């Protein structure tokens, strides 16, 4: 019960799990759960197992100042802010006074999967795929609202060598763990490579704090306007014929935050907080190379968790290792019910959802699968370097608890016990779902997935805004299959997904996700 | 702490030479000076003036009595359990928990009782927390009353506060407190204060000597009489019947006049104040021997010996009880390793023998036989080589 | 006795129990209720129960500063300053200096609006939920204005705006603060919203208002002279949204951010608030408080109460029931099974209940396990937005009655009603309610309850207004809360008629007519 680091706890706890109730640390004896209480380890060579300002037994105790979400509890997963900006609405005036203006929509994960590549069929243990970039939260992809394709350029009479401006409508959000304050976003603006001009914030006309969650402005609030700015007062962003000309084209304004500075809470001995001796600005560049970042992307919200591993090469640390399926269960709210992790209802599995890979690590992963004879990248070892994306289906039916596709599926029957998760389906005859436009969002990328089996060849048929129709012949195990299309506009036809099989074959954990927009 | 430092430095620039380098005197020699302060009175006068350290102590007696406090102040400090005669630990550093039965044992131990605090003493001013130092498992959370003195002073990089105690203590209360983790005691205590003098002789003379020199013009012929026996010579017949169980064994009705006189006697003047006195007792008033090899104490065994068998007890002389205001050695009882810190209420019978001329009492005063103490404390000090006991007691009636 | 935190008050007198009295604590035993003295339940884990700069002690032992509500001497309730803005008069002149072509008009400006704009009302509710559900949930910072001196005339009428200038804008503003807090060194910030474009916002400074502002009153000290827009400059606008304005659209005020400091107690005289700012302890409130908001008909309140998780063995947070909560946050005399306030009679019965999306669906989870199946007992969970509305008109066939106009067969001689009394209904009831007591363009709801112990047994209700329909109510054994919306008009139109005809068996009690939010006037 020696103490090596100085945190008050003994080091046999440390090496075995302990949980903290009555506000000491009692060895977990794993009759603990049902009561609610929950496990954590800590490291000793240092009092800090993660590298945040808050201790282990301050962490892993809830001593905290109150304001940070409840995920960060472990003292495995760390909490500090990752802000983001967006754009609402989009003004161009020529007065330094003719002036367009439309509606905006961002995106928080849309370059992460633009540059992922799908394969029908995954031929290996690793039934994911692999993207060429990987993005964060804290850069955004915007899309212009509906305008019947009419070109920008007949509402301005601007010709070459004239320049008009940018007016916008911005807000402010985040997505992880923490509040920062003292907001200076020192935010920037890039149009395919070039940059027009950054955009400088003050800490009192913009919001002094920024709790997560909530957003700046509220939701369901006016967005930040650019006019109401000291920097923006006399003078707004200049632009020439040949980027609106390029703009004409079917290309997207994209945002980024290079650089904040601000305090953080603390408690006092006379007084109870203070924030001006503190900082992020040296405790950033600890967090960022010990350990390894995890996204979700729900249709409606994106979070993100920064979790520690071990490397694998260096005896010297002590940092004790994580798998996938347990990182994920501690750095979410996910609740590992009946073997299967759920964070709030929305079911997060390989069978599932769909997880998105780098490719550095996706090398390093599929060395690791090989060793395991499991073969689910639940159980792999987490190291340190690991950076994975991971998106929620729209709709998503598994035959089973959860079933959200806006219409019924036809020809579904749910009598059988032999699928991948609970129930499935049989293609005795033929499923169909009739799926319209108003039910989806205009001018997008979609990929079709799911698992079958075969204990035949099965056709599958999308009406989309190309029609493609495919064979595909199954196996007598599961083998991930997956289908790209894109649609068209609200004004326009319906979607018809059609799968004609064979009678004896199969079909579970069917889901539809977002990829991208088509360009105009 | 702000506060704290604040009337530090402005007690600071009030300061003397003298005080200010026996302040830094104390700041590299804490706890040397701190055991010294405890024990120094037991020594001779000379052994006083002849040590090291008394002026240095004086020049901070000094500034304690000059900075006085002008509202009670709850305080805050850590000390061992064998400071208040629980001679055992109650949670180790390794353990974070004191349990209800060793809380229990601590309550029943300390409770209705008077405790002496004595010397220079360093305490703080709000409640520990984590980033200070929490040496023991007991801290006590005293009301200082008005007056009392008050050292703010900055040492290094830190701040503290340092008070001559010179008062006993009465426990309120002890409640469990937690921090970081581990169970501390956190004591309610209040300031009970007496009037002792210790070295300071002559004053407590003039004090005697005010307070009965009308006392023999009060008293009966017949006990007047006695009274000039005792101090004549009477005192030995008189303890010599009284220890030898007079009444029961060997009843003589003359000395039971005489002693019946000596009561109302010292019946005639209660004592108008709490007061405490000292006594060079011998091991025959401890039913040792000076060959009982318990008697020497410079061997730790026999300390602990005494203390299992007297502290917490009472003790009944059915003689009277000759002691005095001085706390000093003598030479007539250097011999003796037993000094005796009596602790008298108020309104208890008893006077001050020296105020009657042609007596060559010093200082002395005389309790009322069949007297009973509650021995409350037992520290212990080093006369020379000798290892010699100081015994807090207390008159219960 | 046992202590844990920086207070004098032990763990075992923190929970259960809590009273202060004469600046000690002591327990409680339900027989000195009539001192004055009230039980409190606070946490033994902290020294503070909410996230304010204040102890338990010295809110609940007056040891703190006293332009601080009552209300917020209870532990359970955080201490919250809001600064909204009201605005009464527009003036909209040419000039860039201030002649010119000016027109006016006098506006009023409405809180909870927006709020419940979106609201829509069912004829029967399902399971116990005898509530509805808005669109969103607004705070009390939106004000939307409402134009009375409004003859039928465009504005552009008055202006005679061509093609590319126009007028300047300027209008007359109020600050008011509504909570259980002040502010000292004001410097406010609101917005002139306009559906989407952000006309102008303004800053007050600090000279314009003055070192206080105290919960529950203006700036203007309530009847004062309207500050108008000058003292910091002219605002303009242009000649695109004043057709939009002139047609179916409304200017939005918006408080945005509101920067200022509190007072605390010295050691030796009055308050401090240098060392102070309301822009820290703020969003430690806002983490774990819920939001319950009140609007009676002339006023508004809202509170912060600190409420649980109960997903987790190691929190020990006091947990309450809805109308617990409720009366500990604004303050309610307990009736036998009522709770009042100074005269207003509030219940799940006798006002209105708006939750915004989450919160409902929790609510009617909830619904499904409760034995009793009101919305009063409900536990109370971090993290709800309720907005409660207080009736315009509201009767009961009991003590309380505040109708203008009398019915037609009202038989009072009867007690089976959802709260003592009922009404016996044998045939018409005729209701023909002056139109002077209602709101122009304003949509109004009768909601009502119903118990017909009769098989099929049903009354017809007909509404005869501008906007007038017949709906067919069938009652059951049990009480229906049952709810019909339609809209009044401009003044020149006649009263408002509600006619039913019962059946001779059925029952109605709870009858109350509420306003919603106002119909745009075609312009
Ligand atoms: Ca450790
Ligand atoms: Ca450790
Ligand atoms: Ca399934
Ligand atoms: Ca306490
Ligand atoms: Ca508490
Ligand atoms: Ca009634």
């Amino acid at each position: 019960d020696l103490d090596t680091d100085n945190d008050n706890i003994p080091d046999s706890y440390e090496r075995n799990g302990y949980t903290i109730k009555d506000l000491i640390a009692v060895k977990w004896e794993d009759s603990f759960a049902e009561q609610g209480y929950k496990k954590y380890v800590s490291n000793y060579l240092e009092s800090n197992t993660a590298g945040d300002p808050y201790t282990d037994y301050e962490k892993a105790s809830g001593s905290f100042d109150k304001a940070i979400k409840t995920e960060a509890r472990d003292p495995l997963v760390a909490a500090y802010p990752i802000v983001g900006v967006g754009m609402e609405k989009l003004i161009i005036s020529t007065n330094e006074g003719k002036t367009v203006s439309r509606a905006t929509t961002n995106s928080k994960t849309e370059s992460n999967t633009a540059g992922v590549s799908v394969n029908v069929g995954y031929q290996n243990g690793f039934t994911a795929n692999v993207t060429t970039n990987y993005s964060h939260t804290t850069d955004n992809s915007t899309a212009v609202q509906d305008s019947n394709g009419e070109s920008w350029n007949t509402g301005l009479s601007i010709n070459k060598g004239e320049s008009a401006y940018i007016n916008a409508n911005v807000r402010y959000y985040n997505t992880g763990t923490a509040p920062m304050y003292k907001v200076t976003p020192t935010t920037n603006l890039v149009l395919d490579g070039d940059t027009l001009s950054t955009i400088k914030a003050q800490e009192n006309q913009i919001g002094n704090n920024l709790s997560p969650g909530d957003t700046y402005p509220k939701k369901g609030l006016s967005p930040l306007a650019l006019n109401t700015m000291d920097q923006f007062s006399s003078r707004l962003i200049p632009i020439n014929y040949d980027q609106l000309k390029k703009l004409d084209a079917g290309k997207q304004i994209k945002l980024e935050t290079t650089q904040v500075s601000g305090n953080f809470g603390t408690k006092n001995s006379s007084g109870q907080i203070v924030t001006e001796g503190n900082s992020w600005s040296d405790y950033i560049s600890q967090i960022d190379s010990i350990s390894a970042s995890i996204i979700l992307d729900t249709e409606n919200e994106s979070y993100e968790r920064r979790v520690t591993a071990k490397n694998l090469q260096d005896p010297e640390d002590k940092t004790p290792e994580l798998t996938i399926g347990e990182a994920i269960e501690k750095a979410f709210g996910a609740t590992k019910k009946d073997g299967l992790l759920y964070f709030n209802d929305i079911p997060i599995d390989e069978s599932c959802v769909e997880l998105i890979f780098d490719d550095n690590t996706a090398n390093k992963i599929k060395d690791s699968l090989k060793t395991l004879s499991d073969k689910k990248i639940y159980n792999v070892k987490l190291e340190r370097g690991m950076n994975i994306l991971i998106k929620t289906p729209t709709y998503f039916t598994n035959f089973d608890d959860y079933n959200n596709y806006p219409s019924t599926w036809s020809n579904v029957n749910t009598t059988n016990q032999d699928g991948l998760q609970g129930s499935a389906n049989k293609l005795n005859g033929e499923t169909k779902i009739k799926i319209p436009m108003s039910e989806l969002k205009p001018y997008k990328r979609y990929v079709f997935s799911g698992y079958s089996k075969d204990p035949n060849s099965i056709i599958v048929k999308i009406k989309a805004k190309e029609e493609k129709t495919d064979y595909l012949v199954p196996e007598q195990g599961y083998t991930k299959f997956s289908y790209e299309f894109e649609t068209t506009e609200k004004d326009s036809s319906n979607i018809e997904i059609t799968l004609i099989g064979s009678g004896t074959t199969y079909l579970d954990n069917l889901s539809i996700t977002e990829l991208n927009s088509t360009p105009e | 702490k702000e506060w704290e430092r604040k009337e530090a430095e402005r007690i600071e620039q009030k300061l003397e030479r003298s005080e200010k380098e026996a302040l830094e005197s104390y700041k590299k020699d804490s706890v040397e000076i701190s055991k010294y302060s405890q024990t120094r009175n037991y020594f001779y006068d000379y052994q006083i003036e002849a040590n090291s350290r008394e002026k240095e102590y004086k020049e901070l007696r000094n500034a304690i009595s000059k900075n006085k406090i002008d509202k009670p102040m709850y305080v805050y400090y850590f000390e061992s359990p064998e400071k208040f005669a629980f001679n055992k630990v109650i949670r180790t550093e390794n353990q974070n928990e004191i349990s209800l039965e060793k809380f229990n044992e601590f309550k029943e131990t300390i409770q209705n009782k008077l405790f002496k605090q004595d010397g220079f003493k360093d305490i703080s001013l709000y409640e520990p927390g984590k980033g200070d130092e929490k040496p023991t498992p007991l801290l006590m959370h005293l009301k200082l009353p008005r007056n009392t003195g008050m050292l703010p002073y900055t040492n290094t990089n830190n701040v503290s506060t340092l008070i001559e105690q010179g008062y006993s203590i009465k426990i309120d209360k002890i409640v469990r407190i937690v921090i970081d983790g581990k169970h501390y005691i956190k004591a309610e205590a209040s300031v009970v204060s007496s009037l002792d003098f210790k070295d300071d002789v002559s004053k407590g003379d003039s004090w005697g000597k005010a307070n009965y020199n009308d006392w023999s013009n009060k008293l009966t012929p017949n006990e007047l009489a006695d009274v000039n026996d005792y101090m004549r010579g009477g005192y030995t017949a008189i303890n010599n019947y009284l220890i030898s169980n007079g009444p029961v064994n060997n009843p003589n009705p003359e000395l039971d006049s005489k002693i019946t006189n000596i009561e109302n006697a010292l019946k005639r003047e209660p004592i108008p104040t709490n007061l405490t006195v000292y006594r060079r007792s011998g091991p025959q008033e401890f039913g040792l021997t000076l060959t009982s090899p318990e008697y020497d104490f410079n061997k730790l065994e026999n300390i602990d010996a005494f203390k299992s068998k007297w502290e917490g007890q009472a003790l009944s002389y059915p003689n009277f009880i000759s002691t005095s205001i001085g706390s000093v050695n003598m030479s007539a009882f250097a011999k003796r390793k037993i000094v005796l810190r009596i602790t008298i209420p108020k309104g208890s019978p008893g006077a001050y023998l020296s105020a009657i001329p042609g007596y060559a009492g010093e200082y002395e005063v005389l309790l009322n036989h069949g007297s009973k103490f509650k021995i409350n404390k037992i520290d212990s000090y080093k006369d020379g080589t000798i290892t010699k006991l100081i015994v807090d007691a207390t008159l219960i009636p």
